[PDB]
RNA sequence: CUGACUGGGGCCUGUAGAGCACUGAUAGGGCUAGGGGGCCCACCAGCCUACCAAACCCUGUCAAACUCCGAAGGGUCCCAGGUGGAGCCUGGGAGUGAGGGCGCGAGCGAUAACGUCCGCGUCCGAGCGCGGGAACAACCGAGACCGCCAGCUAAGGCCCCCAAGUCUGGGCUAAGUGGUAAAGGAUGUGGCGCCGCGAAGACAGCCAGGAGGUUGGCUUAGAAGCAGCCAUCCUUUAAAGAGUGCGUAAUAGCUCACUGGUCGAGUGGCGCCGCGCCGAAAAUGAUCGGGGCUUAAGCCCAGCGCCGAAGCUGCGGGUCUGGG
RNA sequence: CGCCUCCUAAAAGGUAACGGAGGCGCCCAAAGGUCCCCUCAGGCGGGACGGAAAUCCGCCGGAGAGCGCAAGGGUAGAAGG
RNA sequence: CGAUCAACGGAUAAAAGUUACCCCGGGGAUAACAGGCUGAUCUCCCCCGAGCGUCCACAGCGGCGGGGAGGUUUGGCACCUCGAUGUCGGCUCGUCGCAUCCUGGGGCUGAAGAAGGUCCCAAGGGUUGGGCUGUUCGCCCAUUAAAGCGGCACGCGAGCUG
RNA sequence: UCCCCCGUGCCCAUAGCGGCGUGGAACCACCCGUUCCCAUUCCGAACACGGAAGUGAAACGCGCCAGCGCCGAUGGUACUGGGCGGGCGACCGCCUGGGAGAGUAGGUCGGUGCGGGGGA
């Protein structure tokens, strides 16, 4: 028995795959905001960026282009540019919407 | 090894695989034999035909 | 004595066109099917009425994957 | 009380050989071992009707063992109603489930009034320890009219022994008997025509 | 007699009699029984001929059991015509019954009373027949 | 060299079989809405149901158009064997587009037709050439280039017709069964087993006893064991049913069942297997092809030998193809 | 008498009969494209008029609902709202 | 864009009947007759033993069901015959089967006698005349030991009738 | 390289239903508010934002139990490719290779990849 937390994750994830695309997952918690690029032909994350992991300040909001403008940071040093965005069960909206942002300004192709 | 094969049986009335097993072994007469070597291609076919000929295992 | 019965329809010749470990070009048709039955996997396209169908040249392969359904791939020569 | 039979082991010898040799295939089994075997169909047979699924038979391997084992199966020939093969279960300390007999004790009201006692179980499933087999369990069926029943919850159990079905189950029943006065009817009751389930716009 | 009291189809194609008796081939319920020895369709006229030659001895006392149900739909065409114009029409219901099945079962009753009309019975039958009584092995299936 | 066929390997499938989880069917039981019925009520609820019966559970089953399962096989692709009146490509010339029998898998019909319609196969067609099957396109054997007063076999045969065994060893059958049929019926005969009852003396025969409650009932017009069913209970017993048959208008009578005397060893009922008996009537003259056959010249089991074709071999020849 | 679905059809494809059963000769300006969100039938319990069945609350319920129309296939990780 | 060109690969833009007044080319590729195969239907005989018969299942009977034989009915199929296999009934002449109508021999009987009933054996011989109707069949009259039932291309038209 | 948790996959119920127990430092969740972005065919329930007083009550994660569900041999059988017999048939046998389904024994209260966060 599925939920509509669930469904709308697989929903928007099975999209994403098909297009074959390395895919920028995020993962938004009460305090925290994660993300890591994964190849899903290996089943193999590729490089990760998180709040928790860079210890940031305050302003969720804020923190998410901040951990934004990491993981892309992080990413060109790999050759990674093309990739797709995982909004998950997430709307494109708020914190997830502004890491998003970070993550293009970091130069992260999508 | 080689196989001695040799026709006993007519294969008038029989399915044409079966016909067609016999020509892959180059049998076209009663009572003709032909020696073959023992690979199991060769054998499948002998198998095949086994009701119409009689096999013995030489050399 | 009559018969209120009588008709039946053309054969569709539905089924597998291609199967595991031909070599198929960009474009073969790989399965012919009403619904889902297999889905289309990594370069496999499917059409308006469920034909999977290849989108590069290379090598067929089926795999089950239980309640997931089953599907055709093609993997790059 | 308690029976003996002889049995063989078998290796490759086939049952079809075996059976016309005048003996019966079969398997032991339990947790650790798995051996094909064969027994005297003759011999088998004498015993099995008095043991059936109820009693300790113990086999007298050739190798000098002696195994305490139920009867678990038994695969009949469908056409000539004859026994094909057995499979022995070879009991141990631990509790196992198992087929016991009912005795009705009594006469039933139902029965006295022309009624028949419809026997549905002849025995019960059961767990409990190989060192606690009952010879039977008895049933008080005096007090069943038509169409008054027992339950396996009515079940009075021997000690030790734990019943191993829903006490829902019913074991006996009591019922009217055929009577050629209700042939009147019966050939005077109309029956009709059968009715089509539907296909298209009827469904 | 026999027929079911509703069927998704009319018509039923005719089918084979191959092989000895899916199941139904042990005691179940009584304590005699009677059992086919060859195939063939048993019609009802023959399943309530049978049954009502059993009740018939037994007078008052008894249960009877009939282990087999006549569902398959027996077609003829109607006489005097010539082949075509579509299938005969349904004109009775048989039962399909392979070697080994168990028909009729007896119980609460003597066992004379038993071997007499599972006799009178097997008469009204069109295969051969051999009664058989409940023993461990069918106790045990 | 890519072919039919064959080996390995992958993928595809929903049949045979089976199953009841879905769609339906389905016998009995449990449980239990709904009604019907019988009590008590009109103050509206209640109680009983050997009544019909939903849903559920149990036991047990059925299905082309049901499937939780699910083969053997089959299709296809890769690598390999496969040099064949194999295969592929381009062109010239056709004929055929009435099939038929048989085997297996189905539908139709009536688990009818030398019936009909499909599938896989086969033969005839075109092998009405040859051997066997009495005779007979398609059952068995076998693919006829020609010649030989040579040899080996195939099916089938080896008493005479009629080529080769009146061949060898074990059994069965007495019906000329063999040499055309079924439900069913039977002290046919042989062979296995299963229970009783018996030297605490059986069975057969020769001998008695077979009784009391009781002409016993829910019972009617007779119902006394012997015209329905819902009765089988005691007693003297050595034994003997409130009765296995004949008898009756009901009885009574004879008798079994059951005990005692006589002799002195077996006796009685189930069942299964082999081979036979009945069931068995149709029209020109009979007949297994004929004669004729009985420890077979019949049937089952196991052998050795021979006979047997235009199959195979031997000798010679022809023609085409291929290699010298 | 053309077309679609199922069975016959012998687990590739194909396969006949005056064999067994049904449907089509339309429809939709959204019942189309896409983005976003949402999950059914049914059962039990609870609720004014309110019923077997309207709408409301809860719990169980993998799909037995729905997908214009016949049937099959497909399908809620949507093709349904 | 104009097709129930729906006989749906759609002969014309445009089309229904009848022939016992008939014809030709063909077919036993296909009906009608007879035969053949089949035997549902038909006739006959069995198995079972509910029940009837005052009593008594079986003198005579046989519910519900089951197994066959025959090849006289009504049919199925389409195998020889369509460069012809003449077709109902009658007459004539028969010959055969036996599931026997009579005559002969029997068993059982609910066989007293006489006379019947029922089954078994038996195909040697016999089995009438007339009214009606094209009739076969059937009904009727008068008799009789009896007034049998079937096969032979529903025997028999190079034998007759029509 | 080991333990716990947060992500995200693979295997596709040996992973599930139920029952009991356990975890809040950390992570996750509920939670505190509805100013702001955004939102309700009504509802800050959902989605969303700004937060960190409390709580592991719900959820989730981790363990345990075989009542249900799920998986499930060995043996034997059905059936069968190919090869042979038998019956008037319906149908029935033998040889060789293949071999279910049911049921029985029994297994199961998940295994594993990658990246993060913490601990030894
Ligand atoms: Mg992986
Ligand atoms: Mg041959
Ligand atoms: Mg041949
Ligand atoms: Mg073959
Ligand atoms: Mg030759
Ligand atoms: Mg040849
Ligand atoms: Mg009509
Ligand atoms: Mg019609
Ligand atoms: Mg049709
Ligand atoms: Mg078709
Ligand atoms: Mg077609
Ligand atoms: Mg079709
Ligand atoms: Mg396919
Ligand atoms: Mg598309
Ligand atoms: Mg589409
Ligand atoms: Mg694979
Ligand atoms: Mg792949
Ligand atoms: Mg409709
Ligand atoms: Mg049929
Ligand atoms: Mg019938
Ligand atoms: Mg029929
Ligand atoms: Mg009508
Ligand atoms: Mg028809
Ligand atoms: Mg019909
Ligand atoms: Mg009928
Ligand atoms: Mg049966
Ligand atoms: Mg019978
Ligand atoms: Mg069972
Ligand atoms: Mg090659
Ligand atoms: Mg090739
Ligand atoms: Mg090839
Ligand atoms: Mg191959
Ligand atoms: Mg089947
Ligand atoms: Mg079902
Ligand atoms: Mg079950
Ligand atoms: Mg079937
Ligand atoms: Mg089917
Ligand atoms: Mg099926
Ligand atoms: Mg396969
Ligand atoms: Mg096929
Ligand atoms: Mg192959
Ligand atoms: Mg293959
Ligand atoms: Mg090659
Ligand atoms: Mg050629
Ligand atoms: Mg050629
Ligand atoms: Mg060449
Ligand atoms: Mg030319
Ligand atoms: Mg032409
Ligand atoms: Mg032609
Ligand atoms: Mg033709
Ligand atoms: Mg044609
Ligand atoms: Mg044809
Ligand atoms: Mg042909
Ligand atoms: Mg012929
Ligand atoms: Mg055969
Ligand atoms: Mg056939
Ligand atoms: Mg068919
Ligand atoms: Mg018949
Ligand atoms: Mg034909
Ligand atoms: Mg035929
Ligand atoms: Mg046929
Ligand atoms: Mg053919
Ligand atoms: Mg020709
Ligand atoms: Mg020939
Ligand atoms: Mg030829
Ligand atoms: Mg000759
Ligand atoms: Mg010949
Ligand atoms: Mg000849
Ligand atoms: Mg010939
Ligand atoms: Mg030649
Ligand atoms: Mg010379
Ligand atoms: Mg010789
Ligand atoms: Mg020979
Ligand atoms: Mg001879
Ligand atoms: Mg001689
Ligand atoms: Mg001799
Ligand atoms: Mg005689
Ligand atoms: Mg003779
Ligand atoms: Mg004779
Ligand atoms: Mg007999
Ligand atoms: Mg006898
Ligand atoms: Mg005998
Ligand atoms: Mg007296
Ligand atoms: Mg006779
Ligand atoms: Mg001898
Ligand atoms: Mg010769
Ligand atoms: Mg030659
Ligand atoms: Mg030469
Ligand atoms: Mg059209
Ligand atoms: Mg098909
Ligand atoms: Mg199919
Ligand atoms: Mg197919
Ligand atoms: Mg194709
Ligand atoms: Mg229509
Ligand atoms: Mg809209
Ligand atoms: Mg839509
Ligand atoms: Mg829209
Ligand atoms: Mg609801
Ligand atoms: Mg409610
Ligand atoms: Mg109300
Ligand atoms: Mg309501
Ligand atoms: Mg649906
Ligand atoms: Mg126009
Ligand atoms: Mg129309
Ligand atoms: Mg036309
Ligand atoms: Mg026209
Ligand atoms: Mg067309
Ligand atoms: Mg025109
Ligand atoms: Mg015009
Ligand atoms: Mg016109
Ligand atoms: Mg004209
Ligand atoms: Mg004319
Ligand atoms: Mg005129
Ligand atoms: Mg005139
Ligand atoms: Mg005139
Ligand atoms: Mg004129
Ligand atoms: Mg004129
Ligand atoms: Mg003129
Ligand atoms: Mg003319
Ligand atoms: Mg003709
Ligand atoms: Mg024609
Ligand atoms: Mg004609
Ligand atoms: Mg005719
Ligand atoms: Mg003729
Ligand atoms: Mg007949
Ligand atoms: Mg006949
Ligand atoms: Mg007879
Ligand atoms: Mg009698
Ligand atoms: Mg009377
Ligand atoms: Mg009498
Ligand atoms: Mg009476
Ligand atoms: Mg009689
Ligand atoms: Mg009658
Ligand atoms: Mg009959
Ligand atoms: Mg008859
Ligand atoms: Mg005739
Ligand atoms: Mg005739
Ligand atoms: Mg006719
Ligand atoms: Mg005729
Ligand atoms: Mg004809
Ligand atoms: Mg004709
Ligand atoms: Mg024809
Ligand atoms: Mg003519
Ligand atoms: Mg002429
Ligand atoms: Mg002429
Ligand atoms: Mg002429
Ligand atoms: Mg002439
Ligand atoms: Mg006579
Ligand atoms: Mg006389
Ligand atoms: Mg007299
Ligand atoms: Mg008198
Ligand atoms: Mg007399
Ligand atoms: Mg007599
Ligand atoms: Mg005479
Ligand atoms: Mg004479
Ligand atoms: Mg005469
Ligand atoms: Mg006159
Ligand atoms: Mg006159
Ligand atoms: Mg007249
Ligand atoms: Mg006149
Ligand atoms: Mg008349
Ligand atoms: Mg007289
Ligand atoms: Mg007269
Ligand atoms: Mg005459
Ligand atoms: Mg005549
Ligand atoms: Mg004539
Ligand atoms: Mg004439
Ligand atoms: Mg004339
Ligand atoms: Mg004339
Ligand atoms: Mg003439
Ligand atoms: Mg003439
Ligand atoms: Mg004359
Ligand atoms: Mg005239
Ligand atoms: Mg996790
Ligand atoms: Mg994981
Ligand atoms: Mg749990
Ligand atoms: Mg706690
Ligand atoms: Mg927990
Ligand atoms: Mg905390
Ligand atoms: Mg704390
Ligand atoms: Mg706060
Ligand atoms: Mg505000
Ligand atoms: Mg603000
Ligand atoms: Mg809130
Ligand atoms: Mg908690
Ligand atoms: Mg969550
Ligand atoms: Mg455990
Ligand atoms: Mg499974
Ligand atoms: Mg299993
Ligand atoms: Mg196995
Ligand atoms: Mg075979
Ligand atoms: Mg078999
Ligand atoms: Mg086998
Ligand atoms: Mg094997
Ligand atoms: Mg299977
Ligand atoms: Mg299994
Ligand atoms: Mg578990
Ligand atoms: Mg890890
Ligand atoms: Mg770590």
């Amino acid at each position: 028995r599925l939920t509509a937390y669930e469904r709308r994750k697989f929903r928007v994830r099975n999209r994403i795959k098909r297009t074959g695309r390395l895919r920028l997952s995020v993962f938004r918690s009460l305090k925290h905001i994660y993300a890591q690029i994964i190849d899903d032909e290996k089943g193999v994350t590729l490089v990760s960026a998180s709040s928790l992991a860079l210890k940031l300040k305050g302003n969720k909001t804020e923190v998410a282009r901040q951990v934004g403008r990491a993981l892309a940071e992080k990413a060109l040093a790999l050759g990674i540019k093309q990739v797709a965005f995982d909004r998950g069960p997430y709307k494109y909206h708020g914190r997830v919407k502004a890491l998003a942002e970070g993550a293009r300004e970091g130069g992260l192709e999508f | 090894p080689r196989l001695k094969v040799k026709l006993v049986k007519s294969p008038i009335g029989y399915p044409k695989d079966q016909k067609a097993a016999l020509k892959a072994l180059g049998l076209r007469r009663l009572q003709q034999e032909r020696v073959l070597e023992d690979t199991p291609a060769i054998r499948g076919n002998v198998e095949k035909v086994a009701h119409l000929v009689r096999v013995e295992v030489v050399e | 004595g009559s018969t209120r019965n009588g008709r039946d329809s053309q054969a569709k010749r539905l089924g597998v066109k291609r199967y595991e470990g031909q070599v198929v070009r960009a474009g073969n048709i790989l399965v012919r099917q009403r619904g889902t039955r297999f889905k289309p996997g990594k370069n496999v396209g499917m059409g308006r009425d469920f034909t999977l169908f290849a989108l590069v040249d290379g090598v067929v392969e089926f795999q089950d994957r239980g309640r997931l359904g089953r599907y055709v791939h093609v993997r790059p020569l | 009380m308690e029976y003996r039979l002889k049995a063989y082991y078998r290796e490759g010898e086939k049952p079809s050989a075996l059976r016309r040799a005048g003996k019966l295939p079969g398997v032991m089994y339990n947790r650790h071992l798995n051996r094909k075997v064969y027994v005297d169909l003759v011999e088998f047979d004498k015993v099995f009707r008095q043991a059936s699924i109820h009693h300790v038979i113990v086999l007298e391997l050739p190798d000098g063992q002696s195994l305490p084992t139920l009867v678990r199966q038994v695969n009949l020939d469908k056409r000539r109603r004859r026994p094909e093969h057995v499979d022995f279960f070879v009991l141990s300390d631990e509790p196992v489930e198992m087929y016991v007999p009912l005795r009705f004790v009594g006469t039933p009201a139902g029965v006295r009034a022309g009624g028949v006692l419809q026997e549905i179980h002849r025995d019960i499933l059961v767990k409990v320890s190989p060192r606690n087999i009952p010879e039977f369990i008895e049933v008080d069926v005096s007090g069943l009219e038509i169409g008054d029943s027992l339950h396996a919850s009515d079940l009075k159990l021997p000690p030790g022994v734990e019943l191993a079905v829903s006490p829902e189950e019913t074991i006996a029943a009591v019922v009217p008997p055929e009577d050629v006065e209700k042939l009147a009817e019966e050939a005077a009751a109309e029956v009709a025509e059968p009715e089509v389930i539907k296909k298209g716009k009827e469904e | 007699m026999l027929m079911p009291r509703r069927m998704k189809y009319r018509k039923q194609q005719r089918g084979r009699l191959k092989g000895a008796t899916k199941g139904g081939d042990y005691v179940a319920f009584g304590d005699y029984g009677l059992v086919a020895l060859e195939p063939a369709w048993i019609t009802a006229q023959q399943i309530e001929a049978a049954r009502v030659a059993m009740v018939r001895h037994f007078r008052r006392g008894g249960k009877i059991f009939i282990r087999i149900f006549p569902d398959k739909p027996y077609t003829k065409k109607p006489l005097e015509v010539r082949m075509g114009k579509g299938k005969g029409n349904v004109e009775g219901y048989v039962a399909v019954v392979k070697p080994g099945r168990v028909m009729f079962e007896v119980a609460g009753v003597t066992e004379e009373q038993a071997m007499e009309a599972l006799r009178i019975a097997g008469h009204k039958l069109p295969i051969k027949t051999k009664i058989v009584r409940r023993d461990a092995y069918d106790e045990a299936q």
